RNA sequence: GAGCUGUAAGUAAGCUUUGAUCCAGAGAUUUCCGAAUGGGGAAACCCAGCAUGAGUUAUGUCAUGUUAUCGAUAUGUGAAUACAUAGCAUAUCAGAAGGCACACCCGGAGAACUGAAACAUCUUAGUACCCGGAGGAAGAGAAAGAAAAUUCGAUUCCCUUAGUAGCGGCGAGCGAAACGGGAAGAGCCCAAACCAACAAGCUUGCUUGUUGGGGUUGUAGGACACUCUAUGAGUUACAAAGGACGACAUUAGACGAAUCAUCUGGAAAGAUGAAUCAAAGAAGGUAAUAAUCCUGUAGUCGAAAAUGUUGUCUCUCUUGAGUGGAUCCUGAGUACGACGGAGCACGUGAAAUUCCGUCGGAAUCUGGGAGGACCAUCUCCUAAGGCUAAAUACUCUCUAGUGACCGAUAGUGAACCAGUACCGUGAGGGAAAGGUGAAAAGCACCCCGGAAGGGGAGUGAAAUAGAACCUGAAACCGUGUGCUUACAAGUAGUCAGAGCCCGUUAAUGGGUGAUGGCGUGCCUUUUGUAGAAUGAACCGGCGAGUUACGAUUUGAUGCAAGGUU
RNA sequence: GAGGGUAGCGGAGAAAUUCCAAUCGAACCUGGAGAUAGCUGGUUCUCUCCGAAAUAGCUUUAGGGCUAGCCUCAAGUGAUGA
RNA sequence: GACAAUGGUAGGAGAGCGUUCUAAGGGCGUUGAAGCAUGAUCGUAAGGACAUGUGGAGCGCUUAGAAGUGAGAAUGCCGGUG
RNA sequence: GACUCGGUGAAAUCAUAGUACCUGUGAAGAUGCAGGUUACCCGCGACAGGACGGAAAGACCCCGUGGAGCUUUACUGUAGCC
């Protein structure tokens, strides 16, 4: 949603995983990936900030 | 990072899997030499030392990273990690047995 | 933490657990020329003096100190002249000189080529060269300002104002500013009146010259009188200066997790299968392409020493607020004006503000300036004395990095013992030249030859990889060959077609050609070219509409009387 | 023959435009500097569609330029063109 | 199935192959990669393949970007050979 | 010296070349074109009529709104001097 002391610091070794804070949502990776898995706390925010 | 009085087992060479001892290490070329491993025959001519010198058969140098120092309590090759106890640093063979294989 | 004695193999003696060689901090050594400085001088040399000392019976020699010029500080001495001053003689001092990356800055001095389609005012441009002085940043700077509403407030820099107001042989072309949005935010010390000593004239008076202390601004501050406050703030970059008490950053280095087996192979890191760590799947090396073989990375620690930031205390320092303004002071040859001139975006014009040269030349708080000449009224602010951090401009280097940047005719000129060979008297020009293999295993031996080379043998997966060394294309010079040529007129082909030889990415097959038709190469340049017009000896390699900023246009895509940073 | 002096806007000359590091109507070496050039030469891969002019006016202009004229895509107007 | 049109310079307008690098996806590589030589094959052009030798290690193909992108002439430059 | 044999061995030039003459046509003077005529392949020794032969991006002439040096009662300036 805004930070992760571990999720930003786990998953940094595996090939094919990106861990991005919801205000750093660019457009290349979100169509480079094939599968959005988001927390339920940021999902309510992205409509409250893009619409 | 081996020493001059160890007894090791190679991994990848022309003769792999053979044991043996180390007699020199050459720590600027980092290529070590083992008895009975990779004979390289020389055509030495008649010199002022060898009276009518000729062919011979002497093992010569190979790299460090084809050579792994094996566990003395198990005889299976092993990475060596280091830790230090009291004043100096000793070699644990990372199979829970520290070796004594210097001399 | 076990080998080392440079690049650099070979030696031959040696060093090394009693801790070498290397890595970091600190100290001793530091010959000689160089600003060269004891005098000379062709830079790397020559000749001395002065004290001490070695030495010889002395003379010759040697050794370490010592003596340049300005400048300063102290005595000596002191002329033409008698009083003193230049002058002269000794002793201390280390102040200067030279060099710098001269990249960036500040002042002194300062061209032309070119554009105007020529050229003189203008512009190229106050640009390049030259010289002077400093710094890690210099300059600017605390309103004699901007402004016109309601005012806000030191300087610098970025975006817009805007290619607008304007300047101009009104041509080419130059070209602002404030308001606004931000970056980063400190303001202060002297001069004077007056007062307290000191000295002098020359007396208990005055004047003058020092020393403190007092004091430094315009809503007018200060002197002088009135009354009331003090061991609480401020600081070693501005404001006055030095230094002990105590957290980090640099200059070496530690630890650092995870794998096997088969196959082809000279050798696996590859293929197939079975596993494992992961805050570690950055990167390179290892006989091919490795997260788990090595050096490493993520994350953690270390610092005898010596510097840099610095937090704290310790020290220096230090009284600050109000009123009366009935008197006294507020930066003199200054501001201004006349005369020629430079700068202000502004070419002397209607020309303010700004500095220099020559010459005349004010008033002082009822003052003095400035609001694009000047006068009047109204608003603003107090020159002729000083000091100043941050925002910002630069890299010859140092540390750690990154790149739709080059991969040896590219990249720096310079990957290679490069500003070197080499050319020039000189100042100065200025090249070419990378690759054996995994490892030197660098061909023992046999044979011809004086040797160089060569054929065998031999190492190696490969020597058709032999130290002119990976790969080896074209020009070009050669070797036996299948068809074809000695009665022939030729930009060399093409289209018919006989005979003889070979059999394909198997298709209306490939090579050769006795004989017939048809016919003057290519590019630039031209009214026109085979042209006797130009250009090319041939084969490789290199070698010519690009980028930033804008303006206008169609094509695209958002939004719609709204779009946009 | 040996030492020495005069340096480019300059020097030397029994004067010729002679001499100044195989030269000179103003030496050489860097830097402004990729000066400017209305002038020559050069400009690299292929195929489809359409395809001119060498004239007029004015110029320190006649081998250069600007505008009209003649071609080309794109929109329109659409019966004006032969 | 028609129907017409297709010489061509300066020049204007479209559709295209190839070279180097990056991004993503998907592959081939010691049972032999890129280049090099040879061949009677395929596309309308530029060009694309496929076997066989030599070669010893890093390349293609589709999509989409960015440009130091193509050679026969400059009395071109450099190195070779006549 | 040239010439023959033994030694060593360059250069300017050069689009490719198996390179005949006549009359004519042509950018108006042809080894290459039309029409004839005459000639087997191959080298050495000489001669100089051609190949508008080589050597120098014609100095002569004429152009450029190109530069230089010189002159004068050209224009505008300036060191000096009264
Ligand atoms: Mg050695
Ligand atoms: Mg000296
Ligand atoms: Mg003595
Ligand atoms: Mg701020
Ligand atoms: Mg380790
Ligand atoms: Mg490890
Ligand atoms: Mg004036
Ligand atoms: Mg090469
Ligand atoms: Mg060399
Ligand atoms: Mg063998
Ligand atoms: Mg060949
Ligand atoms: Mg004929
Ligand atoms: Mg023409
Ligand atoms: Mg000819
Ligand atoms: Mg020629
Ligand atoms: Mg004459
Ligand atoms: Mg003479
Ligand atoms: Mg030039
Ligand atoms: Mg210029
Ligand atoms: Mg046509
Ligand atoms: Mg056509
Ligand atoms: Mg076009
Ligand atoms: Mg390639
Ligand atoms: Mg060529
Ligand atoms: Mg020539
Ligand atoms: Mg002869
Ligand atoms: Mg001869
Ligand atoms: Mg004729
Ligand atoms: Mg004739
Ligand atoms: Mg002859
Ligand atoms: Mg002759
Ligand atoms: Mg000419």
């Amino acid at each position: 949603e805004n930070e992760d002391v571990n999720v930003e610091l786990s998953a940094r070794n595996i090939p094919g995983v990106q861990v991005t804070t919801a205000q750093g949502l660019n457009v290349l990776d979100i169509t480079n990936a094939d599968s959005l898995v988001i927390t339920e706390a940021a999902a309510k925010k992205v409509e409250e900030v893009l619409g | 990072h081996i020493k001059k009085g160890d007894n090791v087992k190679v991994i990848a060479g022309k003769d792999k899997g053979k044991e043996g001892k180390v007699i020199a290490t050459l720590p600027k070329k980092d290529r070590v030499v083992v008895e009975g491993v990779n004979i390289m025959k020389k055509h030495q001519k008649p010199t002022q030392l060898n009276p009518e010198g000729g062919i011979l058969e002497t093992e010569a140098a190979i790299h460090v990273s084809n050579v792994q120092l094996l566990d003395p309590k198990t005889n299976e090759p092993t990475r060596v990690g280091y830790k230090f106890v009291d004043g100096k640093k000793v070699r644990i063979a990372k199979k829970s047995g520290e070796e004594i294989k210097s001399n």
